[PDB]
């Protein structure tokens, strides 16, 4: 017991022992050993400071001052989570549990914050050998706040809530159809390809759904959807894909196209194997040849500058590409019926000369608009349309070639304009890249063609928003005049020529799209002006 | 260099016979490519230019005035410097 | 030590001893002592388990918690004289100068004290009269701090000066009587400026 | 056995960039089970090759099965068995770089063996747990078959 | 930055050392505090070396002539000795330092012991010196050669 | 290449197939199957975690029809022991690929006894009704 009593003492005699956690114990051991607690009280004479206190009367200070108590609160939670983080034993915290044979109050007190739930689960993904963690862990679930719990790697194991969230999912990706389907397609890609598991069983029922030749398109297209989604993460699925199709009557096509797409490159052998199977009596369903990763494949190599193509198998590719975008076949209950080959003879012939000028590239623009008749035939084709769109596209795309465009309103743009005039499916992309093109922004060049560009860049915004391609348009303008990405001008010509070239009665989408961008001082201090016919005063009136 | 379907031998591997001891060089022809070497297939030249001597062996490219002729780091250069006088004579004369 | 901490109503280690000499549960008392009047957040005594199970005794997170709490209201107060209405803030630090004086004869907080005095670019009167009757305070303040006092007490003022003076003559003095006699280098050598 | 790798190509392109040498074509070569990717020089003149053909490459460090080395110099009266009954075409070349995804801190992954043939060169590119047998300045021997399946 | 990693060969990084060293080598290179002194003691000469060189040679005119071809020599004796760089070489890096040092003393122009004939001697095979202390460094003779 | 024994096997399979971080098939699998490993899976394959009967089907698929070709035994019977398990996923997958050593391509039949199936392809088909 001395010697107990003199390490109780020495112990007491540090600095502040009144602030031990197992100063109950200590006073316990002192007073069995039978020593006078005077001792001790005197030796914390000297030896407390209000750590506990002194805090509060700080914090009180820092309230007065001006510091908010949120921000109290967020210091003072963040540091006992550091300290936490710093201070775990897991065998004793386990022997104090078994000791208590309860459930802890303080415990559920950590588990109402969030701090404390991130905390636990990082404990717990730490130490597997502890108890303690899957406990709090079940405790946390008990309380409601399985959430915090991970559960995006989870749902790859569960079967039926992944099926069912799925479910939900695709429901509400059809409740709002494109402009919803932008938005709860990143999660639900996310959560049906991380596993690979959960991505077939996914593909196979969403191409069993396709199978119906009744509103499979929309099928077709989530099934892709969720194939790139898996391809982006660098997961390839391409040959299990194939398989699922009707591949197995043509195992030349399931072996080239397998082969292309496990690499991502089109070599000419495999090509020559399509060209005849093809060409020959018995071609396969065109629908297999038409995934967007080959097609892709097919327009990246005949269309980038500065990419090679064999010239004695380039008329093969052309054959091939004109043979898979034109060409229509008729089918029934998965049975072909006829083939249409009118558009094979001159779509081969239009994608050959926009090919030759895609990839002769030393010509100047200048000769390109000197065939501007044969261009605007050949324009028409919705595939050599995309051609031509993703060829300005990684033309234009150089920092450079801004100083070899030597025109305030450049031909390009005005192919542009031909390609949203022709189709309405390209409007996506067409306002895609014109959001591509307006971003950038240009150090390299002088401040006035920046601005001729973006006027330019304006008219082009107007020449779609006036064909029925509006709403999402309006909205990036919007989105650009509250950015300051654009300047007060620009959308003040934009604004007014918008309203100039529109005519009246407006549907109520549009007005409840527009009368926030007539909001802005921007265009209320600039576009209204003195005239008999003010757009902003007759947009209102119209109101 | 080709054994089977018939024996064949490379004006490469014959002219590393005449190349003397072990010389190690350089160059490059005079048609190169000057963008070859920036992208793939550095070390395997489609157009056979890099020429490159290991070990007194020409192990790929073409020789020109470029690496036999009266410049400075040429192949005779190189037979100078590193061997004697007389093995490069020896040299000059094989070679014609 | 830790006198000062009685006249806010947080009892320092002078009312501590004289409870518990007469007092026969410890335990329970400095349960309630550190819980009650404590830091009043279910988080902190909640941790406390965990930082005990540790085997580090919880007055180290406590100290840290102090000193580092400390540390932010000092630069959140230096801040708030740089930020904001002039007046407002100068009057807000007034105010906390006020309440932090009662704590002034905490050295582990002697320094919120007197980097908040600093932060005053005029300290009224009587704070001034009460700091500069202790040496350790009166050596602590800051440039300005010094400035007020020198400002209205000329013969504190003159004391300072005057070592200095001193230290100057004897400089003077010394190159005047220097060993190293030549013309390149002499008393009127130097320039000014240096 | 001196067998450094074996494997079965089909020739996916010819030569891409032209015909640079008359007698010359310069093969690119896809594997079929390591997915290996080749590219080969070979006297088309003597062994014709077409697109989409297969065959079964064999580089060896030794034409002899019992596995002694040999000197290097042409003796065409010669009696021991060789592995060259069995294949078409054979040459005899000298890797000459390996070059590889190293890093300052970890191991390479994807290696690549270069090997001149005197003059004919040829790239063998794949992961690093096949190419092992291939260290600079060795001769090797290429042992290639068309397979007609 | 690109002078100095590519000249200065770190001495804490043991995993990029393993892929270079013998395991006796670089557990010398990492405890004991004379070598690092020496290693870090030929970096600051070799910033010395480009300070004079900088003033030596304005328009950056990398291009020099010079007696021996020492890039062609590190070619002829990895020919010779087969060093298949790959695997770990057992190189000991202050071998090559005071190799280098010894080496410089035995080329010399101007022979004596006087000042005059040793700043004579010194300036006569500056540029030389200079550029065989930039090649037979540290880390190039054993992340390069 | 030997035919490691049961238990082994299945201990070779999950340190090859356990990660459970990687819910990807790895492209290894065009080399990891070999006639003995799937041979040995006819007893072993008790002994295997539903992610691994789940990988090992996913990377049956990635293999060159050669092999395929010269080891239809060997697949089809794993299939149909890989059909004789408590997990539904490992019976529909052994299902769906009973068709590929045969066409080289995968059977679509759903709608049985799968009550997440029925319901989804029920209301995905009236949702494309409702907006064709």
């Amino acid at each position: 017991d001395a010697e107990v009593q003199q390490e109780c003492l020495h112990k007491f005699s540090t600095r502040d022992y009144i602030m031990e956690p197992s100063i109950f114990n200590t006073l316990k051991r002192y007073f069995q050993a039978g020593g006078s607690p005077e001792n001790v009280i005197q030796l914390l004479s000297e030896n407390y400071t209000a750590v506990a206190q002194t805090v509060n009367l700080l914090a009180e200070w820092l309230i007065q001052t001006g510091v908010e108590p949120v921000q109290v609160q967020e210091t003072v939670e963040n540091h006992l989570k550091s300290l936490l983080i710093k201070h775990f034993d897991p065998r004793k915290a386990d022997s104090i549990f078994t000791e208590e044979g309860e459930t802890p109050a303080w415990l559920e007190q950590m588990i109402a914050h969030t701090t404390w739930r991130d905390l636990f689960y990082k404990l717990a993904e730490a130490h597997p050998d502890c108890l303690m963690l899957n406990f709090t862990v079940k405790l946390i679930s008990d309380a409601g706040y399985q959430g915090e719990i991970t559960s995006v790697s989870t749902a790859c194991q569960q079967l039926e809530v992944f099926s069912r969230v799925l479910r939900t999912s695709l429901a509400t990706i059809l409740d709002g159809g494109e402009e919803n389907l932008e938005k709860n397609l990143p999660e639900f890609a996310k959560m049906v390809c991380h596993g690979e598991h959960t991505y077939l069983f996914a593909q196979a029922m969403m191409s069993v759904l396709a199978q119906e030749e009744q509103g499979g398109s929309a099928v077709r297209r989530i099934a892709q959807e969720v194939q790139r989604f898996a391809q982006e993460k660098g997961h390839d699925a391409s040959q299990i894909t194939l398989a699922l199709g009707t591949a197995a009557s043509y195992p030349r096509a399931c072996q080239a196209l397998g082969a292309m797409l496990s690499k991502g490159a089109l070599n000419p052998a495999d090509i020559t194997v399509l060209f005849k199977m093809f060409t020959s009596m018995d071609p396969p369903p065109v629908e297999l040849i038409r995934v967007p990763a080959f097609l892709d494949l097919f327009m990246q190599s005949l269309f980038k500058p500065g990419a090679r193509i064999n010239q004695d198998h380039k008329h093969k590719y052309i054959h091939i590409l004109a043979y898979a975008a034109s060409v229509v076949e008729t089918w029934k209950k998965n049975k072909r019926v006829s083939i249409n080959k009118d558009e094979l003879k001159s779509t081969s012939k239009a994608v050959e000369t926009v090919h030759n000028l895609c990839c002769n590239e030393n010509k100047g623009a200048s000769e390109l608009v000197a065939e501007l008749s044969t261009l605007y035939q050949c324009i028409r084709f919705p595939v050599v349309a995309m051609g031509v769109l993703k060829w300005v596209d990684w033309t234009v795309s150089e920092p450079r070639y801004f100083q070899l465009q030597t025109d305030h309103t450049p031909v390009h743009l005005a192919l542009l304009d031909e390609i949203s005039t022709c189709h309405q499916l390209l409007h996506p992309q067409v306002l895609q890249l014109l959001v591509k093109l307006f971003e950038t922004e240009h150090s390299q060049l002088d401040v006035m063609e920046q601005l001729e560009l973006k006027k330019t860049l304006l008219d082009r915004m107007v020449h779609l928003l006036s064909r029925g391609y509006v709403l999402p348009v309006v909205s990036y303008i919007r989105k650009c005049l509250e950015k300051l990405d654009t300047d007060i001008s620009l959308i003040r010509y934009f604004v007014t020529e918008v309203l100039d070239v529109i005519a009246p009665p407006y549907t109520s989408d549009f007005v409840q799209l527009f009368l926030p961008i007539l909001e802005n001082d921007s265009i209320a201090g600039t576009i209204k002006t003195e005239g008999e016919h003010d757009p902003v005063t007759e947009f209102i009136a119209h109101c | 260099a080709i054994l089977k379907p018939r024996p064949l031998w490379t004006g490469k591997q014959i002219f590393s016979l005449i190349i003397p001891g072990h010389i190690n060089c350089i160059r490059t022809h005079s048609t190169h490519p000057d963008d070859e070497d920036s992208g793939p297939y550095k070390h395997i030249s489609p157009g056979d230019t890099k020429v490159v001597v290991e070990n007194g062996e020409l192990i790929m490219g073409i020789l020109c005035k470029k690496s036999l002729g009266t410049s400075a780091g040429s192949l005779v250069h190189i037979s100078y410097l590193e061997m004697g006088h007389d093995i490069t004579r020896l040299f000059y004369s094989n070679i014609q | 030590m830790f006198a000062g901490l009685q006249d806010l109503g947080v009892a320092n280690g002078e009312d501590l001893k004289e409870t518990l000499t007469n007092c026969t549960e410890p335990l329970k008392a400095i349960e309630q002592f550190q819980t009650e009047n404590g830091v009043l957040l279910p988080s902190l005594q909640s941790a406390l388990p965990f930082l005990d199970l540790h085997g580090t005794p919880r007055l180290e997170f406590h100290q840290s918690v102090f000193d580092e709490l400390r540390d932010k209201l000092l630069e959140r107060v230096s801040a708030i004289a740089s930020e904001g209405k002039a007046e407002e803030r100068y009057k807000k630090l007034e105010d906390l100068l006020e309440k932090s004086f009662s704590l002034v004869k905490m050295p582990s907080l002697q320094p919120v004290v007197m980097c908040v005095m600093k932060h005053l670019p005029k300290v009224p009167e009587k704070k001034l009269k009460l700091v500069m009757a202790d040496k350790e305070l009166y050596r602590a303040c800051a440039v300005e701090v010094k400035r007020q006092i020198w400002q209205d007490n000329q013969a504190l003022f003159g004391d300072e000066v005057s070592p200095l003076l001193k230290q100057y003559i004897l400089e003077k003095e010394s190159a005047l009587f220097s060993t190293e006699l030549s013309v390149l280098h002499n008393f009127f050598s130097p320039s000014p400026k240096t | 056995a001196g067998i450094l790798f074996e494997d079965i190509f089909d020739v996916k392109d010819i030569d891409p960039e032209g015909k640079k040498f008359d007698r010359v074509s310069r093969l690119h070569c896809e594997s079929e089970s390591f997915k290996m990717d080749l590219i080969l020089d070979v006297n088309i003149q003597i062994y014709p090759v077409d697109l989409g053909d297969k065959f079964r490459l064999v580089i060896a460090s030794t034409l002899y099965e019992d596995g002694t080395l040999d000197d290097g110099e042409y003796n065409p009266t010669d009696d021991r068995p060789s592995r060259a009954d069995q294949f078409e075409y054979v040459m005899y070349g000298k890797v000459y770089r390996i070059e590889g995804d190293e890093t300052s801190t970890e191991a390479a992954t994807r290696l690549s063996a270069y090997v001149s043939y005197g003059g004919l060169l040829m790239r063998l590119q794949g992961d690093a747990n096949n190419l092992h047998g291939f260290e600079v300045d060795s001769r090797v021997y290429l042992l290639m078959k068309k397979l007609a399946f | 930055k690109a002078f100095e990693k590519k000249f200065r060969f770190d001495y804490t990084n043991e995993r990029a050392l393993r892929r270079t060293l013998q395991e006796d080598l670089v557990k010398d290179v990492l405890s004991n505090a004379h070598i690092q002194n020496e290693l870090e003691r030929e970096f600051e000469r070799m910033r010395e070396d480009r300070e004079v060189l900088r003033v030596i040679f304005p328009t950056g005119d990398s291009k020099v002539v010079l007696p021996c071809n020492l890039l062609r020599m590190i070619w002829n004796a990895q020919k010779i000795f087969h060093i298949n760089p790959r695997l770990p070489s057992d190189l000991h890096p202050i071998k090559v330092v005071e190799g280098v040092k010894e080496l410089s003393k035995k080329l010399v122009i101007v022979n004596g012991d006087d000042p005059l004939s040793r700043q004579a001697q010194e300036n006569a095979t500056l540029l030389f010196n200079i550029h065989l202390r930039s090649t037979l460094c540290s880390r190039r003779m054993a992340e390069e050669f | 290449m030997a035919s490691m024994r049961e238990s082994d096997t299945g201990l070779w399979l999950h340190n090859k197939l356990g990660a459970t971080d990687e819910l990807w098939a790895p492209p290894s699998i065009a080399s990891l199957l070999t006639a003995a490993v799937i041979d040995n899976i006819r007893l072993c394959f008790h002994g295997l975690s539903s992610a691994v009967k789940l990988k090992l089907l996913l990377g049956t698929l990635h293999l060159p029809r050669r092999t395929v070709d010269e080891m239809k035994g060997a697949l089809m019977e794993i299939i149909q022991l890989a059909s004789l398990d408590s997990d539904p996923w490992v019976l529909m997958v052994a299902d769906i690929l009973k068709s590929f050593p045969d066409t080289g391509s995968l059977n679509l039949e759903l709608e049985e006894q799968n009550p997440n199936v029925q319901d989804i392809l029920g209301e995905l088909r009236e949702k494309v009704g409702e907006c064709e």
